[PDB]
């Protein structure tokens, strides 16, 4: 379920991600990735 | 007509004092009506 | 009596469909101005 | 249009066609009722927007500018002035309202 | 769809008395006032259910793709 | 004791005593400009 | 003070008509909150066996999955309780269903094209077209064979149609009986309807002899009023025979001569049954659930 | 050895110190034994107050409240009622077994 | 009550209040972490210094 | 809480949360829906759970429901029971209400619970019945006498109120006086309780408990009344046939 | 044996990959998958 | 399992709406009993709906198109089914070997719906059931192609079976205009029980008639029991009954001869106390219509989640954790309460 | 106007719970 992508902070390891609450993505242990932007758009 | 006033307000050099509720919200300031018209201060017992 | 549900005529119609004539003919008369207006593009006097 | 029929025994086909005429004027009313009264409540609340009763009981717009000198003259809270003039009632309950 | 198994109010079992009900109508030419009554239905909650039932399962079974034609 | 408690939003309530019950008056006449188009002038 | 041994001298039972599907019995001089509580158990708190779990293997037919899963559960399976115990479903499947809580059923029905000669009937045109609910076969799991030699699992109402099949279609599933009560799901109801009614009492006020006596029959069901002559002008034979109609309170000549009203302490309990258990013993599964719903309060520590 | 100390749950913030005004909160109950016990408590002449309540019918709750006159705590009047709710079932069974067996 | 609202357990396991810890709430906030977001009188996430 | 057309500001009030198991929708009381103006056709009302303690005090003291009893438009009330209990209450306050002993505490205890903490006296107190010698029966006007005794503070004395109805006097027989609702010493001594008493009606008894006993007592009375007739409707109900 | 059903003529085709999407008896480009024997459970009400 | 109306017209059968049944028969006691049924709300029975009572379902199909991305001269790139250089398990428990699921397998959100293994990235990138309701798969159709005769499929249709029982909030209506939501699934043991044991299935509000004037329901309820007992199905064409021929006098000779009360009333008792009620309860059988739009796709909840970039503010969307909007006249009511920390 | 026809031949169709059809 995890993707090929970036490494981030929280000092676990060189890590991977997947979205849980659709835009405040976390690491393995539920640590909040500080400041995502989550581009979207509404239709009509 | 937002930028119609914003034309004139920059022509005004308007030092806006942020005291209306349609301006204290713009800067997120505490609104001056009700529980925000007055400050609350703590009297410490020691000098 | 006053009127009836047809609890042997429906079971004979559900099991055995009408081979011969479409029952409930008013329903085909309701939708008929759509079909009848489209039959008259290619059929009728002068074609 | 005068209908003699009551809805316990029921109404005749002519007068049922009339009672269905007053329905669709009660239903072109609702479809024109809703859009009127919204550009008036928001229209007032961009001038009556920071107007408040200051501690000296005057009616000052929040930019310092003043409009009235009490709240409508007598400066009474409208959710309080119910038994304010119910003089007979306050006499009836002096030992519980004191 | 098929006859319901229990009555929707009381709690008496209904589904075994539907094809046993048309065999008091197609054959004996009874009226429903005796045909429902001779079975055992005597509360009208469980007597507007065998009377009234549409039984559209038959119009579904004509649409079978597990058979040639 | 039943005075106004100062710091009261009498600007909002001056509108929401006007804009609220004006959702109930656009119906038919019981000569004069009536109701909401009267009040808009 | 009200002794409970005075209650025994004011509590009679008239069993009128006792059959193996319904019982119509009376309760003389008991309260509308004690006799409600008996009726409060016999719908809900009495244990009765049905099926929550329908393990489909194969079904391609028209009646879909959850629907025929539903209508198996509504079948009263003639399974006596106290020959199963209670499930303890706080742990997963490996020991949740035992050989001692669950009775296991299977359905295997295949429909084929049967060639036959003549509008044509569906029982002769196909082999096994109508899934009757006498096709539910008890699989004896575990040790359920040394003691089911006189109580094999049969469904209590066998002729229930479950599905109608066409050639090609089959139904292969596995069903599991669960021991339940009628608060959770309706399908564990041990009864058709265990309701009571209350004994009416018709009091004549003015004597209604003669023509006022003969027209007085047609206001009531017939076997209630007995009129003969001037002498024997009217009486009541049995108001138990009389359902509450209040037809006589439409007539203006009789709207002041009579009094209708219940005897407040004669409960006519008429308990039917769905088919699982006899009515005259599920009432004993309410005179001994109440008695063992008090011991769970009484012999229990009053906390804090 | 296991006590189930969650059935007869006695609330204390509406309880008299002397115990003549007690306060329960019975779970696994509703109007079933709520009114079957309230009838039997009110036959005890010492009991001054006995209603049964439900705060909300969804869950299993039965707040009942016994209050007495004197010399008997409300819990000691509870357990007379549950003694006289059992002895009723002694009467009903042996007057309904005696009629099935009598035809 | 007339000053109330009824709330389902669907709402009751999502909405969180950032309750700081002291010596008087510690009898409850410890049971809040034991439950977690499974049983209702619980807590979702915590916050160190 | 928030209705989506918020015209009056009393569509935006605050509520103590009671979390109800076995449910999937919000649950509202009828006192609220006369204020929000939201019938039960299934309206989407929003809901906002505040996040610090400068706000939780405001939702309990400024914008709560009980302080929003009168409209700020002209001072008319917006709370009140609406359809079930109003037509139910003219049966308990009617003269033919003759409760027995066991019912009388039960209608009282069904609407008043010290366990949940409704009372002030920390013990439910009863009245003497109104019939003594043949068979002791209580009265429904004396029930309204009891539920004013038991959710109002003991330091203040009883209530006194003169009020009318919408029932005209001749409906009860030979000119009897059941239009003049007369409260004396905290008792329902004459008169039947109507919409003019405990609806969104001005100068009624629930509006004569708002002003004497302050806001958070009358708005606790409707929670008792809203439990009172509901346990009375359930024990004796109110149909509407064809012959009416 | 893993198969299908034809839409028009009910011929239980069994498709391998890199095959034409037609049926073998009627050249009918619409074809519906059938069920195997698999174990699924349900509740009841 | 729908039924047909006992009370109907005779311009019903001549259109033949028995070939399209729509609605069912409910034993209806016109009573205020619960207190949970006001502002037009109504009270289903529990054990009626546990025996199925308007047990509805729903369907929806979904196009699965790889050729929507594929260009004209684009080769046939990605293919349904798995591949190699992989083994993610439990996809074999939802799907079959062609990468198309078993029909009748309970899916959710997060679950694989088809396996298409491409050849430009060498990995099975499954797609997922894009909704939030417990569905199934009803039937799958393997759709061919037009401009050729022979290439592999890049279009599948898959049919879902969403089951939808009548939960609380699911709207009803009779044939007169008496709509009102399913307020509380009251347990049947505490519903009123009649003289025989006939317990109502929907309790409807008598304080919903006198501002509505729907008296055709006041007679269908006494006509419905008149057809149900006797075994006829009475005509209810408009203008058959003149003012001299009152239908309550017409359907009253039937119920007088039946044995029930002339006025349609039936003496019920109380299911919560055990004593009898005071009044006589108007009981009948009416015809109800379970509506389309329900509350089971309306409510939502949001505590935290997806901010935006331009605003750092939350996101719209019921399938996307939609954020509640506090708007313009919501801003100007918090000011009107005087609170400025429920606005800050 | 010909009346709504009084359907002929209707009987008593509810009786006492435990007394079915002894009434003639
Ligand atoms: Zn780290
Ligand atoms: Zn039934
Ligand atoms: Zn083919």
């Amino acid at each position: 379920t995890f993707i090929r992508g970036p490494i981030c902070g929280t000092d676990n390891c060189p890590s991977r991600l997947w979205r849980i609450i659709d835009g405040r993505r976390t690491c393995q242990y539920g640590h909040v990735m500080e400041g995502d932007v989550e581009f979207n758009d509404d239709e009509d | 007509t937002t930028c119609q006033f914003l034309t004139k307000a920059v022509l005004d050099n308007e030092r806006e004092q942020l005291d209306s509720p349609s301006a204290r919200i713009v800067v997120g300031k505490l609104n001056n009506v009700g529980t925000g018209s007055f400050d609350v201060l703590a009297k410490v017992p020691n000098a | 009596r006053t009127a009836d549900f047809r609890t042997l005529e429906r079971e004979s119609r559900f099991i055995n469909p009408p081979k011969d004539k479409s029952a409930f003919p008013l329903l085909q008369e309701a939708v008929q101005p759509h079909i009848g207006s489209f039959n008259a593009l290619t059929e009728g006097p002068d074609g | 249009g005068y209908v003699k029929g009551r809805f316990y025994s029921g109404i005749k086909p002519q007068e049922y066609y009339f009672h269905c005429m007053a329905g669709r004027e009660g239903l072109i009313d609702t479809a024109v009722k809703t859009s009127r009264s919204g550009y008036l409540q928001r229209c007032l609340t961009k001038q009556l927007e920071g107007v408040h009763v200051s501690y000296d009981n005057s009616i000052r717009d929040a930019d310092g500018t003043l409009v009235q000198f009490m709240y409508g003259g007598d400066a009474i809270d409208i959710t309080k002035e119910s038994h304010m003039t119910q003089f007979e009632f306050c006499l009836d309950n002096y030992y519980a309202l004191l | 769809m098929i006859v319901p198994v229990r009555c929707f109010s009381c709690g008496k079992v209904v589904g075994d008395k539907w094809e046993s009900y048309l065999n008091l109508l197609q054959e004996d030419e009874l009226d429903e006032g005796t045909a429902l009554s001779r079975l055992g239905l005597k509360r009208y909650c469980c007597r507007r259910m065998i009377l009234t039932h549409v039984d559209l399962i038959e119009k579904f079974l004509r649409y079978n793709p597990l058979e040639k034609r | 004791r039943s005075l106004i408690n100062p710091g009261e939003a009498v600007g909002i309530i001056a509108s929401q005593s006007v804009g609220e019950p004006s959702t109930q008056m656009t119906l038919n006449t019981f000569n004069v400009t009536l109701g909401i188009p009267r009040l808009r002038e | 003070e009200w002794n409970v041994e005075k209650f025994k001298k004011d509590f009679e039972v008239n069993i009128s008509s006792l059959d193996a599907r319904e019982a119509n019995f009376d309760l003389i001089n008991i309260d509308t909150s004690i006799a409600n509580a008996f009726r409060r158990i016999m719908i809900s708190e009495v244990p009765s066996v049905a099926a929550e779990y329908v393990y489909f293997f194969n079904n391609t037919s028209v009646i879909q999955d959850e629907v025929l899963a539903h209508r198996i559960g509504l079948v009263p399976l003639k399974v006596d309780p106290d020959m199963l115990t209670w499930v303890d479903s706080n742990l997963p499947d490996d020991e949740k269903f035992t050989d001692e809580n669950t009775i296991v059923l299977s359905l295997n029905v295949k429909c084929t094209r049967n060639p036959d000669a003549p509008s044509t009937d569906p029982k002769e045109l196909y082999n096994n077209a109508h899934v009757y609910a006498r096709d539910l076969k008890f699989e004896p799991q575990g040790r359920q064979s040394t003691t089911f030699a006189d109580c094999p699992v049969v469904p209590a109402d066998p002729d229930i149609l479950l599905a109608k099949l066409r050639p090609g279609q089959e139904i292969s599933l596995k069903a599991h009986c669960i021991l339940g009560i009628g608060g959770d799901h309706a399908k564990f109801s041990p009864v058709s309807t265990a309701s009571y009614r209350l004994l009416p009492q018709i009091n004549i006020l003015q004597p209604i002899k003669g023509e006022s006596a003969r027209r007085f029959q047609k206001c009531f069901p017939p076997g209630v009023i007995g009129i003969d002559e001037g002498s024997d002008e009217a009486y009541v034979k049995d108001a138990r025979k009389d359902t509450v109609s209040r037809e006589v309170l439409r007539y203006e000549e009789f709207a002041d001569k009579v009094k209708l009203g219940r005897v407040r302490n004669h409960f006519i309990f008429n308990v039917e049954s769905a088919g699982a258990m006899t009515p005259e013993e599920i009432f004993f599964k309410s005179v001994r659930i109440l008695k063992n719903k008090a011991e769970y309060l009484k012999n229990c520590p009053i906390t804090q | 050895e296991e006590p189930d100390r969650e059935k007869i749950k006695l609330l204390t913030q509406a309880t008299s110190e002397d115990g003549t005004s007690a306060s329960f909160q019975i779970v696994e109950e509703d109007h079933t034994l709520g009114n079957a016990l309230r009838y039997v408590i009110m036959k005890n002449p010492d009991v001054e107050f006995c209603g049964y309540s439900i705060p909300h019918p969804s869950e299993n709750l039965l707040n009942i409240r016994i209050q007495t006159y004197g010399e008997t705590t409300a819990v000691d009047a509870l357990q007379k009622g549950l003694k006289d709710l059992m002895d009723l079932c002694d009467v009903v069974e042996s007057k309904f077994t005696e009629k099935i067996k009598s035809m | 009550e007339t000053n109330e609202i009824g709330v389902p357990p669907v709402f009751a396991v999502k909405l969180t209040y950032p309750e700081p810890v002291t010596a008087y709430n510690i009898a409850e906030l410890r049971q809040a972490v034991i439950n977690g977001p499974d049983k209702w009188p619980g807590a979702t996430q915590i916050q160190n210094e | 809480m928030n209705r989506q057309p918020t015209l009056h500001k009393a569509s935006m009030m605050g509520h103590k949360v009671r979390v109800l198991p076995n449910e999937k929708t919000l649950r509202l009381h009828y006192a609220n829906t006369g204020a929000y103006n939201a019938d039960f056709d299934g309206d989407e009302m929003n809901m906002h759970f505040p996040q610090n303690e400068n706000a939780r005090a405001e939702a309990l003291n400024l914008a709560n429901t009980d302080s929003q009893y009168l409209t700020p438009t002209s001072g008319s009330p917006v709370r009140g029971l609406i359809q079930d209990h109003i037509s139910a209450g003219v049966w308990l306050t009617s003269k033919d209400s003759f409760f027995t002993r066991e019912q009388y505490q039960q209608y009282i205890y069904g609407c008043i619970r010290p366990e949940d903490g409704h009372t002030t006296r920390s013990k439910i107190v009863t009245l003497p019945p109104t019939i003594f010698k043949p068979y002791p029966l209580w009265t429904g006007k004396q029930i309204i006498t009891t539920v004013l005794l038991n959710v109002t503070p003991p330091d203040m004395p009883g209530i006194n109120l003169i009020s009318k109805n919408k029932i005209k006097n001749e409906y009860w027989g030979k000119g009897s006086l059941e239009n003049e609702v007369l409260f004396k010493d905290g008792a329902l001594l004459c008169g039947i309780l109507d919409k003019s008493q405990y609806g969104a009606s001005k100068y009624g008894i629930v509006h004569s408990l708002h002003e004497v006993y302050g806001p958070e007592v009358a708005a606790k009375v409707l929670s008792v009344l809203g439990r009172l007739f509901t346990n009375y409707i359930t024990a004796t109900a109110f149909t509407c046939g064809m012959d009416d | 044996t893993l198969k299908y059903i034809c839409a028009e003529c009910s011929s239980k085709l069994s498709l391998s990959r890199t095959d034409a999407v037609r049926c073998k008896d009627c050249g009918h480009r619409i074809l519906l998958k059938a069920r195997t024997k698999r174990l699924v459970q349900f509740e009841a009400r | 399992t729908g039924q047909t109306p006992i009370v109907k017209a005779n311009l019903y059968d001549d259109y033949g709406m028995d070939n399209f049944p729509n609605g069912f028969n409910a034993v209806v006691a016109v009573i205020s009993y619960t207190g949970y049924d006001m502002d037009d709300a109504m009270i289903i029975n529990k054990s009626a709906d546990e025996r199925g009572f308007g047990y509805g379902t729903m369907y929806k199909t979904e196009k699965v198109d790889l050729a929507l991305n594929r260009n004209r001269g684009d080769p046939i790139t990605q293919h349904f089914g798995f591949g190699n250089d992989e083994w993610p398990k439990e996809w074999l428990e939802k799907l079959d070997e062609d990468g198309l699921p078993y029909i009748g397998t309970y899916v959710e959100e997060g679950d694989p719906i088809c396996a298409y293994f491409d050849d430009t990235l060498n990995k099975t990138k499954i797609k997922t059931y894009h909704s939030s309701e417990p569905a199934y798969i009803e039937e799958v159709n393997l759709i061919g192609d037009e401009s050729n005769k022979f290439q592999e499929l890049q279009t599948v249709s898959i049919k879902y079976r969403i089951r939808r029982t009548p939960q609380i909030g699911d709207k009803f209506s009779s044939r007169h205009g008496q709509k009102g939501v399913c307020s509380r699934k009251w347990p049947t043991i505490d519903m009123p029980f009649s003289e025989t044991g006939i317990q109502p299935d929907i309790i409807i509000n008598p304080h919903a008639f006198p501002s509505r004037m729907t008296i055709g329901m006041f007679v269908e309820s006494l006509a419905g029991k008149a057809g149900a007992l006797h075994g006829i199905a009475q005509d209810s064409t408009p203008w058959i009954f003149n003012e001299d021929d009152t239908p309550a006098d017409y359907f009253g000779e039937q119920l007088a001869k039946a044995g029930y009360n002339y006025h349609g009333n039936e003496p019920m008792y109380s299911g919560a106390t055990g004593e009898e009620l005071r009044a006589d309860i108007y009981v009948g059988v009416v015809y109800y219509q379970r509506l389309r739009h329900m509350v089971n796709d309306k409510f939502q909840v949001r505590s935290t989640g997806p901010v935006n970039s331009l605003t750092m503010q939350p996101v719209k969307g019921r399938k996307r954790h939609g954020g509640i909007r506090v708007g313009e006249m919501e801003r100007d009511a918090l000011i009107g309460h005087g609170t400025s920390f429920l606005l800050q | 106007r010909k009346d709504v026809p009084k359907v002929e031949g209707l009987k008593l169709e509810h009786f006492a719970t435990g007394y079915d059809a002894e009434d003639f």
